[PDB]
């Protein structure tokens, strides 16, 4: 109608631009039949434990930053004293 | 054909808010854009309301603000909400930029969106300064005097630009009038650039944490992602209401409740907290022109990212070196902010210089090297598996 | 820099306004207002608190009107120009003790007594710093000296403040009969100054509680509804039948 | 009431069911039929649609 | 432009390969895409002409298997879980099913990248 | 009876749904006002102006 | 793209939504070969004369009547509040 646009990667429903699919079966259930908050605490606890175990060290070693903060603050306070100017 | 797909305006609404394919596994870090839009709307409304009681002049701005505080009906809510929302804006902006940086969203085909976002960030930073310089307290006066003097670093027409911006020879009535006039206009330009941001993004869709194509599985935005954003909205509301009703002057320094005395220089001349790291970068270099050049580059370097990532993978989900170095850079950023906030003492100068060196090294040396190393290691291990 | 030029750190206290649900102790507010009027209004100025700001907080309408009728103000031109005087009203600010900054500087050596309307919020420390400043006038230590007109106070930045010890024992006689000492009067006047800084504390703290409660309930309900609606996606089953040619 | 329809019908435009009217007017689908399969203590009640106008399902 | 991995340079010296093999094994274990069952070649970007052409020159069974793998990975990522320790991608199945086709397409494109620049030396 | 009547009355048409929402909001505002007023009044015991009037006013 | 837009009456180039045309030959020249300011004065004068003689009274009548009542109203209002008008 309007014009033929450029080359994109989304299209719309039907022609989404994906590859040809074959032999895929998908099931589900109505939201009014499933019980919400079922298998929540167990799954959440297990996932949190796994995430803490695996990506923990990538963040923990905020480790030297706090130490350099503390050392810098302490040394700066010490140098601004009576015995620091000797 | 239904009405929503036939009428022009309803079709415009539907194509962006109701029916729009999205990746089906985007995490909770994809909601910050809606929070940014809500905060911007709140700021626009609150500023429009506040402009009805403010007189932009040297000898009447502070008294007008005080009259707003203690005489206008529910004026404390207005002022506290404006200030606290302006503070939360930069927190959400930093989180948005962090999300865009961690998952490698600057790569094609979303470079134009990245550039538009960078421009919006610069405009927001400029808008924040004029907004905070209006009350004409001690820190506003002295920080404006210091910052607007940086325009003298340009070769030729050096102090002429400063005089033109000041509208005189010092911070007085005309510069407050100029700042009040400009602070009203910039948010509308920001909104227009946000519309451009969204229309540029919509042509290709959002990414996903995995980093692979999401064309195989998609769900419409209307029932699912319009209810996943409500939790974030309510959480942000509960965060901002506590500040507005129990600690309104939270991020606010003690020197911000006094009249602007042009004879008593305060002990420390610092800007608001969200602009501290750039101030530290500026103060790190002993030279003057190099200081402003580095301060500009610290924000302009985000445009060089797409041509600096030599990685076959798109993101840091499956990049062991990237996960480490990203948090290292975040810690360095926090250290830079802390150093910029405090006094320019003996050891702090060395710490700030080292932090600035690391900040400018991370974008220019570390990224290509570790991307190349990861690619090489993975390729070698895969090649040496059959024999 | 050096702590001598930075001032000793203030002392932490506990006040009724610090609690999450508590507001202001109004008897202390009235005592502090009396102390300010009878000991402070000679040199400092509070030209941001009107007479009508006090009715309902520390005084009633009749008491406030009677108190305000004593002072005198200028009341514009009349007939053939001229500048006359009138008795005070219920909508006038507290009378400043000095006309301009120059007269204030001339009277008190060369120092300008700062305005006290927003001095609690404009100092690093809050109520604690002011209270520790008022009750911190000690004899100078060994090796230090004080020039004429300069007093020693460690809490003041630089340990030299040009304000002679303002409060002394039994300076005021409180209406309720509280034994007026330096510490009690200092605490009461600090409370009154803090009220003068932010006079809307009670209402703000009152509405904040209800807002927080409503927001918490809404947040919990929103989380539950999000958990409910997203079920047909988080609980899918995908089976791959291999497409044998 | 719901009725059946098919594009090869001789009198397809003139059928007196609103669904047939809309589908024929907009060429939405090829055909559709209604069924009320019943059992001893249960049953089904629905429709069966066949189409090739992909994108307007 | 494009990834510039230099494994070919390293493989010339057997000393470096023998020294670096355990580090590469540890790095590939640490990257952790096998926990989702994906192959390494499913993570490369497909948004240019070369990759979009290469994906059209794959055998049908390979394309269907890739579609299933990506769908399963997305479904796993929706609910924040990983495959059990028995269904992880074994090293035997982690081969290069996309590199040769992309290399052929790039070679064809590079072939043309010369006739236009042709000059006459006289 | 049971839970069918509740659906039939309130959550059957959109109009009844909205009317119930608005009436419930109108009453919930008053309920929360009363609750917060009671909580605030019990929070401040002996440190309000109306409470401390008989310690200053009467002895004029 | 797609998005299955609505129904309009304009379209675009190539498919303008008009009836099928047949046997309509059209000739035109180049702007660099033709001559501007050629026959402008004559044609413009004839068109203006024809338009004035054709539309004419359509505008002439209402404006004239309005001006007449304007003048009469001004004159009468000036007269009435004078000395002799009130009597
Ligand atoms: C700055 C730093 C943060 C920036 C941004 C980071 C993320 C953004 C935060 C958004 C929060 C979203 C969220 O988790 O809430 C929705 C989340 C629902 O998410 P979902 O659809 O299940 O999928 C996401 C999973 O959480 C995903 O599950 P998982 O498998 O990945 O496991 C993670 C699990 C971890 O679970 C556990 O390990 C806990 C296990 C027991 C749960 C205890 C109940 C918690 C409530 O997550 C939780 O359960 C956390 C929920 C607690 C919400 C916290 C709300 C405020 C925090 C937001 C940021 C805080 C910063 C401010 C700091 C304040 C001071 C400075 O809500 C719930 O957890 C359900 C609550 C049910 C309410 C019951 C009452 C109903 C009455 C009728
Ligand atoms: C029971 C005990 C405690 C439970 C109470 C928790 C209740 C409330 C917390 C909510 C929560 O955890 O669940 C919501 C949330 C729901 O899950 P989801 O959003 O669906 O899952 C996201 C991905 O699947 C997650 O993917 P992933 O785990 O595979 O990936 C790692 C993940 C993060 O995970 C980690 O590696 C860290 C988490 C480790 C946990 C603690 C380890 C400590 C040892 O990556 C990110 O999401 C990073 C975000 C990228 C950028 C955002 C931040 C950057 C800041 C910007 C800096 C400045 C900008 C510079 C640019 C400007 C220059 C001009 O759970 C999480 O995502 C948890 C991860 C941490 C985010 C929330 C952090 C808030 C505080 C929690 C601390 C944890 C202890
Ligand atoms: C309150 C508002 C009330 C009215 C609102 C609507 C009025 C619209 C605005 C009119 C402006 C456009 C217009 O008519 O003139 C453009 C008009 C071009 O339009 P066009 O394509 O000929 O179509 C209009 C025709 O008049 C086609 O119409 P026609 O064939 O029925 O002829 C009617 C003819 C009327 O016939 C005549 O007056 C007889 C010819 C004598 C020419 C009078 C002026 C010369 O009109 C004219 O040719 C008028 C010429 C100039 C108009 C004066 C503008 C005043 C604006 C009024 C306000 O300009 C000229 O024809 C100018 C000719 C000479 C210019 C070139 C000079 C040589 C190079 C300079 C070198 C020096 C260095
Ligand atoms: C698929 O992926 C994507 C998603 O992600 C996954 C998405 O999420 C989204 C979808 C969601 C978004 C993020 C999109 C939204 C974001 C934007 C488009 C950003 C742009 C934001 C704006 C343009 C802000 C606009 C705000 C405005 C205009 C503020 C103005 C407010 C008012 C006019 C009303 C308030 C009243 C005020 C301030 C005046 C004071 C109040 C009074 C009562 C006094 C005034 C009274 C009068 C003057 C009386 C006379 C009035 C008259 C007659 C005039 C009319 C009335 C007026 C007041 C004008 C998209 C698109 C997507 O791609
Ligand atoms: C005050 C702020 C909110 C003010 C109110 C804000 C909400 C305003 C209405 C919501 C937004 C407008 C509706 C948008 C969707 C729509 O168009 O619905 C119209 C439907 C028919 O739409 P359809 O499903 O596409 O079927 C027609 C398809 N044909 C046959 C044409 C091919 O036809 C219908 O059945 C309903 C038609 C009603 C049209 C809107 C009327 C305006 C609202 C009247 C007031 C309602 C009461 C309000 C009480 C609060
Ligand atoms: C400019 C006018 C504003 C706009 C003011 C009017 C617009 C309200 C904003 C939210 C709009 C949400 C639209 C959701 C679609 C919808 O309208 O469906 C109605 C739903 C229930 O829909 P349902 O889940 O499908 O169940 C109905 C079952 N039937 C009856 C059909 C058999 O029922 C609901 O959605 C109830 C939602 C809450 C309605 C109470 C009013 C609260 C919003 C007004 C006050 C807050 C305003 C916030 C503004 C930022
Ligand atoms: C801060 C203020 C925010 C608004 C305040 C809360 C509004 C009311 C929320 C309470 C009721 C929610 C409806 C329950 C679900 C329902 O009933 O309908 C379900 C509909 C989907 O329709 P469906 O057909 O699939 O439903 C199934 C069959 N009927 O989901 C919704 O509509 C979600 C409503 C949330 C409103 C939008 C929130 C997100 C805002 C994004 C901001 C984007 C930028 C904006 C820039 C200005
Ligand atoms: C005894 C009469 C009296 C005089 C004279 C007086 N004040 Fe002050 N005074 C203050 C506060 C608070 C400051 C601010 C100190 C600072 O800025 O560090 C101050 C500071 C001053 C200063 C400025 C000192 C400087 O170095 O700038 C002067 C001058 C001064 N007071 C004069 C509270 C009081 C209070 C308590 C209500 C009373 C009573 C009081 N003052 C009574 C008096
Ligand atoms: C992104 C948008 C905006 C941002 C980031 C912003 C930021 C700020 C900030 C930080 C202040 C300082 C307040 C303080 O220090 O107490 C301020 C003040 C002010 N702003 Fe905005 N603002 C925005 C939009 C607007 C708009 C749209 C208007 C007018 C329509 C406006 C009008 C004002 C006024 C009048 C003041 C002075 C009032 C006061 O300081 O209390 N602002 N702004
Ligand atoms: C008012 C300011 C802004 C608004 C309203 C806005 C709006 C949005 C929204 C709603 C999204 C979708 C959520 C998401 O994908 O994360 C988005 C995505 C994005 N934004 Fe912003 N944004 C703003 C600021 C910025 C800034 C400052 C940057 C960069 C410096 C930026 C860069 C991006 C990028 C790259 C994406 C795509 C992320 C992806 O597709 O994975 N935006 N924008």
């Amino acid at each position: 109608g309007g014009a033929a646009g450029g080359k994109t990667y989304l299209g719309w429903w039907g022609h989404l631009g994906g590859p040809k699919q074959k032999g895929i079966i998908t099931y589900s259930l109505s939201p009014f039949q499933q019980r919400p908050m079922a298998g929540f605490f167990k799954t959440s606890t297990q996932n949190m434990f796994r995430r803490v175990m695996t990506e923990g060290l990538y963040v923990a070693i905020f480790g030297i930053a706090y130490y350099i903060y503390c050392w810098g603050k302490e040394r700066n306070e010490f140098l601004n004293s009576k015995h620091g100017r000797h | 054909m239904k009405i929503l797909k036939s009428n022009p305006f309803l079709a415009l609404a539907n194509n962006y808010m109701i029916d729009a394919p999205e990746p089906s596994n985007i995490s909770y870090f994809w909601n910050f854009g809606s929070l940014l839009a809500c905060v911007l709307v709140i700021q626009i409304v609150i500023g429009i309301l506040l402009a009805c009681f403010y007189i932009p002049n040297m000898d009447l701005a502070f008294l007008s603000v005080e009259r707003i505080v203690r005489d206008v009906n529910y004026g404390f809510l207005l002022r506290a909400f404006h200030a606290n929302g302006a503070s939360f804006f930069f927190i959400f902006l930093y989180l948005h930029i962090g999300r865009g940086l961690y998952y490698g969203s600057y790569k094609y085909p979303r470079t134009m969106t990245w550039n538009i976002g960078v421009i919006i960030f610069l405009l927001t930073i400029i808008t924040a300064f004029l907004g905070y310089c209006l009350p004409a307290n001690q820190m506003s006066f002295w920080g404006a005097t210091v910052i607007t003097n940086l325009l003298s670093a340009v070769p030729f027409i050096g102090d002429d630009l400063v005089h033109l911006l000041w509208g005189g020879f010092s911070v007085s009535n005309p510069t407050l009038n100029r700042f009040f006039s400009l602070h009203y206009l910039m948010p509308f330009v920001i909104a227009a650039l946000s519309v451009m941001h969204l229309i540029a993004l919509h042509t290709n869709g959002s990414s996903n944490p995995l980093g692979v194509t999401a064309n195989m599985d998609r769900i419409p935005m209307n029932p699912y992602y319009l209810i996943k954003d409500l939790i974030t909205i309510f959480i942000f509301l509960i965060g901002i209401n506590y500040m507005a009703f129990y600690n309104p002057y939270g991020f606010m320094e003690p020197d911000c409740a006094l009249p602007a005395d042009p004879l008593k220089t305060p002990m420390s001349i610092v800007p608001e907290w969200y602009l501290l790291p750039f101030y530290a970068i500026l103060r790190a270099i002993p030279n003057f022109q190099l200081g402003v050049i580095a301060m500009l580059l610290s924000i302009l370097v985000l445009l060089l990212l797409p041509l600096l990532d030599f990685s076959a993978i798109r993101g840091n989900s499956f990049n062991p070196f990237g996960k480490f170095f990203f948090w290292t850079f975040v810690a360095d950023f926090v250290i830079l902010a802390w150093i910029g906030g405090s006094h320019p003492e003996n050891v702090f100068i060395t710490i700030g210089a080292i932090a600035t060196i690391f900040y400018f090294s991370y974008f220019f040396i570390l990224i290509p090297v570790y991307t190349i190393l990861g690619n090489t290691l993975i390729d070698l291990n895969l090649s040496s598996i059959k024999r | 820099g050096t702590p001598k030029e930075e001032g000793l750190h203030f002392i932490q206290h506990d006040w009724p306004q610090s609690k999450v649900l508590s507001g202001f102790d109004h008897a202390s507010l009235r005592r502090g207002f009396q102390v300010y009027r009878e000991v402070c209004s000679a040199c400092h100025s509070l030209n941001l608190i009107a007479w009508r700001h006090l009715v309902g907080v520390t005084h009633t309408a009749d008491e406030a009107k009677q108190m305000a009728s004593e002072v005198e103000y200028e009341d514009g031109p009349d007939d053939e120009g001229n500048m006359f005087k009138r008795p005070g009203k219920l909508s006038d600010f507290l009378p400043p003790p000095y006309p301009n900054v120059e007269a204030a500087r001339a009277s008190n050596n060369g120092a300008a007594p700062p305005d006290l309307s927003c001095v609690v919020r404009g100092r690093h420390g809050g109520q604690d710093y002011i209270y520790s400043l008022l009750t911190g006038y000690t004899e100078p230590p060994a090796g230090v000296e004080v020039p004429d007109g300069m007093n020693f106070n460690p809490f003041f930045p630089g340990t030299q403040i040009a304000m002679a010890r303002p409060l002394f024992d039994d300076a005021v006689e409180f209406e309720d009969g509280t034994p007026a000492t330096t510490a009690q009067a200092a605490k009461d006047v600090v409370n009154f100054l803090h009220w003068a800084s932010e006079p809307e504390l009670d209402i703000r703290k009152k509405m904040g509680f209800q807002v927080i409660t409503v927001l918490t309930i809404l947040t919990a309900l929103s989380m539950w509804y999000k958990r409910f609606k997203w079920t047909p996606i988080k609980n899918r089953k995908i089976f791959y039948q291999r497409p044998i040619k | 009431i719901i009725g059946n329809w098919d594009r090869a019908m001789g009198a397809s435009p003139h059928l007196s069911s609103r669904l047939s009217t809309i589908v024929q007017q907009h060429q939405l689908a090829n055909s559709f039929m209604s069924f009320s399969t019943s059992y001893s203590d249960t049953g089904l009640w629905g429709i069966y649609l066949v189409t090739e106008n992909l994108g307007r399902i | 432009m494009k990834p510039v991995s230099l494994a070919k340079y390293i493989q010339k010296s057997p000393f470096l390969t023998k020294l670096l093999l355990p580090i590469s094994n540890a790095y590939v274990h640490l990257s952790g895409y096998r926990k989702y069952g994906l192959r390494y070649d499913d993570l490369m970007l497909e948004e240019n002409d070369d990759t979009q052409k290469a994906l059209s020159r794959l055998p049908k069974m390979e394309s269907y298997d890739r579609v299933y793998r990506i769908r399963r990975a997305m479904q796993l990522s929706i609910e924040n879980k990983i495959l059990p320790k028995s269904e992880w991608t074994k090293p035997e199945e982690d081969y290069h099913y996309l590199r040769p086709v992309l290399a052929e397409v790039i070679a064809e494109r590079k072939e043309r990248e010369a006739f236009d620049a042709l000059i006459v030396k006289k | 009876m049971a839970s069918s009547t509740i659906y039939n009355i309130f959550f059957r048409r959109n109009s009844s749904f909205y009317a119930t929402i608005f009436v419930s909001a109108f009453f919930a505002k008053i309920g929360f006002d009363v609750f917060t007023d009671s909580v605030w009044k019990r929070a401040n015991a002996g440190l309000t102006w109306d409470e401390v009037k008989p310690r200053f006013l009467n002895k004029d």
